[PDB]
RNA sequence: UCGAUGCAACGCGAAGAACCUUACCUGGUCUUGACAUAUCUAGAAUCCUGCAGAGAUGCGGGAGUGCCUUCGGGAAUUAGAAU
RNA sequence: CCAGGGAACUCUAAGGAUACUGCCAGUGACAAACUGGAGGAAGGCGGGGACGACGUCAAGUCAUCAUGGCCCUUACGACCAGGGCUACACACGUGCUACAAUGGUAGGUACAGAGGGCAGCUACACAGCGAUGUGAUGCGAAUCUCAAAAAGCCUAUCGUAGUCCGGAUUGGAGUCUGCAACUCGACUCCAUGAAGUAGGAAUCGCUAGUAAUCGCGGAUCAGAAUGCCGCGGUGAAU
């Protein structure tokens, strides 16, 4: 993709990772039911008044290499189209062609 | 829509708009962009304008409305 | 039997005919056999006065087609004065779900009508 | 197909008669590959007619039946250098049967009786005699073999 | 004692034939409750029947695996497998009845572009 | 002080052999060891397309195994143990130790 | 375009992963991600040698590089200076230290990469496309095998309209699963357009 | 938004558009710039804050003074100064 | 796993054996081959897949990526909020669900495979009509779980009706995911109950565990499959 889409994904990681022990803790204290039903709205007001790109929702996990958003493969990390490239040179271990 | 125990859904830049309106009880329009958030009861009978994509399309809050979604009343499409 | 101002299948079984009450479905129903005590495996037409009038007592409880078209009529009209998205959506006879208006929309939109 | 002749294969008899007629019937009722809810239609309509015109034994009773409907020439589709001429030929013994118990099938399930058990009996028993769409459906194929009798080609 | 192993589609059936007076239970339940299907008590009862000693043999199977009617051709099989031990003579009688060969068919895959085995999506 | 070794490789020849060293140097060492049973291997498939942009019935399948082993030290004695830290076997194969 | 990788589809039967690492599903992704930044970044500071297989097999927490150059005295330099300062460079990027060995090409023309860079870097410097095609031939059946393959793709001569040009000595027999066939398709970026060059090198069965 | 256009485009790229993805539009903004090297001025980075705003951002206050070499100082680092 | 703790069997997954027109009878140029027969699990390519020659279509991709040339550099570069890619007089291409009795509904009662599970699956208990909620347990898994397979079988019922078919649309009330479900989510409940009674010209897939039909998984994925890629169950006609 472009340099930007990828470097903004970047910046959209980095709240993500500065805010997840923030989330955790945050939201814990909303489900608790022996929090107090006014330290629980609190304690909600306050997430959704962090910032918007903090969520690890807004993240689109995309290819290491190339940046393609879509075609992506968990166990890989990368798109399909680099990943068929490094499969079929042998690069990724255990991965073969398969028949049966 | 919403579970109920989550709340009714408030935008935190609108829920204080609002409440400085309610102390001067002004009648000018108050421009916002956030066509999420709910209708609630302290709103009635003021008026704001909901972002409809290109402008801000003026809204009376009425009774009846409460409950609604600021951008049930800001269509989009031609 | 009449029940509920109109006049519903008699050689049906209960649970069947009670659907035919415009705003009773067929849990409506099973619940309405419930609370009077009748199986509802019994046809209408071998049903009682006293048992008979005991399910129209019940009906009363849940709205029956009376009521509940102005209801439903006063809904779809207070969205249509109102001007909300539903609303438009009303009105103009296009679905107001978030369907699909490209391709199919028949349903709502009424019989396929040509272009010339 | 365009080579070879493929080998037909085995079918296993009916379980409740050990007849391989009835087991290919039963294969041309089937649909959806429901071979249970096929046989008990097969059953239950060779049940009702065996029930009511009093036999011990219906396989015998549907032998006659099938050899009552089995057509023996056919009117094949022949072409002579653009000209199309319907030579009516015979017909062999294996496509005899096949087209009499698709027949038979068809015509039941075109009946107005309750259930396709008792559709089913209907036929049979009517074919029986010699009457139905299924004997109607011969007489067609007959009626037409018999319209050329004029192309021996 | 004899042994057999029986193999269909999917299943996979255990026998243990025994000189008895013709009972046949399978995983513990009687045959005729175990298998709804007429077809399927037919297939675990043939080679039995086929030469002539329906009520001489007691039945002992334990089928796993596949369907309703895969695990009567796994019974049938493995009886066949098991009635071999007894005596080399009924080999050909059984060869003849085609029981003694095991049936490779199996689900063949589906195929990427395909939307089975072998349909096609219908094109215009 | 019935440890068991776990194997875990994609490669299939090379936990054969690696086990086998190891049910061998654990017997070696006057101490009886059962075999290495072998436990279902999962295999995950993949559907890649080849094209870089149209045709989607054109794809490979590749699979990549993850094959697994085991071996029991019934009775350990201190002549097997202090041979199995000192076989450090890395670079293709994980190896668990129970301890236990 | 037909053909599939001829690396790729005997990666069982007759040929080896160049990685030979098991890591969690979880962690499979990032050492992958980080496996594939060594080889761009040890493919552009080591282009002045001669690099053809890199084997990455990293052992637990340790990584075992192992590069097949057929000049190895200029990866090492005097007494391993150069080789130190790149294994210094490759665990800042990577996790603790690993070790780097080289391996020695014998023959340093059975290779496809080793064979096709050479005709990458004679198109390059100006130099008609066929004698260095002709000469990479006769070099490798000069040097010993059973076949060569080698296919230049582009604006040949630095004409407007493309085409493939592929000159084959010996059997390279693609459609045979034990063949040990070495592939490499590298490039020429010339003045006038990319230049896809592709080298099979038939090595016996 | 764009591409795919007879078989061999049309549940095709897309193995999955509420925001993001997004490439389009309305508006609000930035100009060596979100990102790389050439550089020199201060500082460990980094953490917690207030207000104003739809947000991007803008203006302010507190804690910490790295590490190896040590008075040239160096792997990183925040805000420009220009080609 | 369970025949009698066992090391039998099934299973699991590595290494092998077998199959070679090898044997027989015939045809055939004293041939290659073909036709049948025995043995064997398998017979002649045993079934399926991967593998796609030289070239063709200046076929597709400059939007995965790279790249020659051209063009923009307070902008065609960059950041953010909202909308939009989801519009609808319409036509076309793929499907899904149906039009019912070989069926709908309500009770019981069975038989799988394959794959996933800490970016989680959840035993069990309780609250709930339900989606789900709280507590709590086992499990990085052949251990715990997803999960019950459905079609099937037995009984009752409906008795040919736009219906006890069909489940679109719409009204009301809710659960989850997520900063956020109006545009524009998926489910749950109640109510409504649309067309549709087998489809013109025309046209498509399939030769066997195939077609047809029935469920179950996975990738992508916070949530969002009638699509895709797989898995097995029943199982044809010619």
């Amino acid at each position: 993709a472009k340099k930007s889409m990828i470097n903004r994904e970047l910046k959209r990681e980095k709240e993500v990772a500065k805010y997840a022990d923030k989330r955790t803790k945050l939201k814990e204290t909303i489900s608790d039911m022996n929090a107090s039903d006014e330290v629980r709205m609190d304690a909600m007001l306050e997430l959704q008044a962090l910032p918007r790109n903090s969520s690890p929702v807004r993240l689109r996990n995309r290819c290491a290499i190339t940046g393609r958003p879509h075609g992506y493969f968990r166990k890989f990390g990368l798109s399909r189209n680099m990943l068929r490239e490094r499969v079929m040179q042998g690069d990724v271990p255990g991965v073969r062609k398969a028949s049966w | 829509p919403r579970s109920l125990k989550k709340g009714p859904f408030i935008d935190a830049h609108l829920f204080a708009k609002v409440e400085n309106a309610l102390e001067t009880n002004s009648r000018k329009p108050i421009k916002t962009w956030s066509r999420r958030s709910m209708i609630l009861p302290q709103m009635v009978g003021l008026t704001l304008s909901v972002h409809n994509g290109r402008t801000h399309v003026p809204v009376i809050v009425s009774e009846q409305m409460v409950g609604h979604k600021l951008g049930e009343f800001a269509p989009t499409r031609t | 039997a009449r029940i509920a101002g109109v006049n519903i299948p008699d050689n049906k079984h209960a649970v069947i005919s009670l659907t035919y009450i415009f705003g009773v479905g067929r849990t409506t129903a099973q619940k309405i056999l419930e609370a009077v005590g009748i199986a509802p495996t019994t046809k209408v037409s071998q049903l009682d006065d006293i048992q008979l009038d005991a399910i129209r007592a019940q009906v009363a409880n849940y709205m029956t087609e009376g009521d509940l078209r102005r209801e439903v009529s006063m809904n779809i009209k207070r969205l249509v004065d109102l001007g909300c998205y539903r609303g438009i959506r009303h009105r103009r006879n296009l679905p107001v779900r978030g369907q699909n208006t490209k391709n199919n929309a028949r349903t709502r939109k009424g019989p396929t009508r040509p272009l010339k | 197909p365009r080579r070879r002749v493929v080998a037909t294969r085995e079918i296993l008899p009916d379980p409740k008669f050990g007849s391989q007629t009835i087991a290919k019937f039963i294969n041309h009722v089937m649909s959806h590959g429901k071979k249970s809810t096929a046989e008990r239609i097969v059953y239950g309509a060779l049940e009702t007619v065996a029930q009511k015109r009093n036999i011990e034994d219906p396989v015998a009773f549907f032998e006659d039946v099938l050899e009552n409907v089995r057509p023996m020439v056919e009117v094949k589709a022949r072409r002579v250098g653009g000209a199309t001429y319907q030579v009516p030929m015979e017909v062999r013994p294996s496509r005899r049967t096949a087209l009499a118990m698709r027949w038979l099938a068809e015509a039941a399930a075109k009946r107005s009786e309750k259930s396709m058990a008792l559709r089913l009996a209907g036929e049979l028993s009517d074919a029986s005699e010699g009457k139905g769409n299924a004997m109607k459906k011969r007489d067609e194929v007959h009626r037409m073999a018999d319209a050329n009798k004029a192309f021996s080609h | 004692r004899n042994y057999g192993t029986g193999r269909r589609k999917t299943s996979t059936a255990r026998v243990f034939l025994a000189k008895g007076t013709g009972s046949i239970v399978v995983n513990g339940k009687p045959l005729d409750e175990y298998f709804s299907r007429e077809t399927s008590r037919m297939v675990v009862r043939q080679p039995l029947e086929l030469l002539d000693s329906p009520t001489a043999y007691d039945l002992y199977i334990t089928v796993k695996g596949g369907g309703i009617s895969g695990q009567a051709g796994a019974i049938r099989h493995g009886i066949t497998r098991a009635l071999i031990e007894l005596d080399d003579t009924n080999k050909p009688a059984l060869k003849a009845a085609g029981f003694v060969t095991r049936d490779s068919r199996q689900v063949e895959r589906k195929k990427l572009g395909l939307r089975k085995a072998r349909k096609r999506p219908q094109f215009s | 002080q019935r440890i068991r070794i776990r194997l875990k490789s994609f490669d299939h020849r090379l936990i054969d052999q690696s086990a086998q060293e190891i049910v061998d140097t654990a017997k070696r060492t006057g101490a009886q060891v059962c075999g290495p049973v072998p436990l279902p291997t999962r295999i995950e498939r993949f559907n890649v397309l080849t094209s870089p942009h149209v045709n989607k019935d054109a794809r490979d399948q590749y699979e990549i195994r993850t094959h697994k082993r085991m071996v029991d030290i019934v009775q350990p004695t201190d002549k097997t143990v202090d041979a199995l830290m000192k076989l450090d076997l890395a670079a293709g194969v994980d190896v668990q130790i129970a301890l236990g | 375009g037909q053909k599939v990788h001829p690396i790729g589809i005997r990666l069982g039967v007759v040929k080896k992963h160049n990685a030979n690492w098991y890591a969690s599903p979880k962690q499979y992704s990032e050492y992958l991600i980080n496996d594939i930044q060594v080889r761009e970044y040890l493919r552009k500071k080591l282009d002045s040698a001669m690099i053809s297989n890199i084997m990455i097999e990293r052992p637990t927490g340790a990584a075992k590089i192992t590069i097949a150059t057929a000049r190895p005295g200029i990866v090492i330099g005097k007494k391993g200076e150069d080789i130190e300062r790149l294994q210094k460079e490759l665990t800042k990027m990577m996790g603790v230290p690993a070790q780097v060995n080289i391996e020695e090409i014998t023959s340093p023309d059975l290779d496809a990469r080793l064979v096709a860079d050479g005709i990458g870097s004679q198109l390059e410097r100006r130099v008609m496309f066929r004698r260095a095609m002709k000469r990479a031939v006769q070099n490798s059946m000069r040097s010993g095998a059973k076949g060569i393959k080698v296919e230049l793709s582009g604006r040949l001569g630095g004409a407007e309209i493309a085409r493939t040009e592929w000159y084959r000595e010996g059997r390279v027999p693609l459609h045979t699963l034990r063949a040990d066939i070495d592939y490499a398709s590298v490039r020429a970026e010339t003045t006038y357009g990319t230049i896809g060059v592709k080298v099979w090198i038939f090595r016996g069965e």
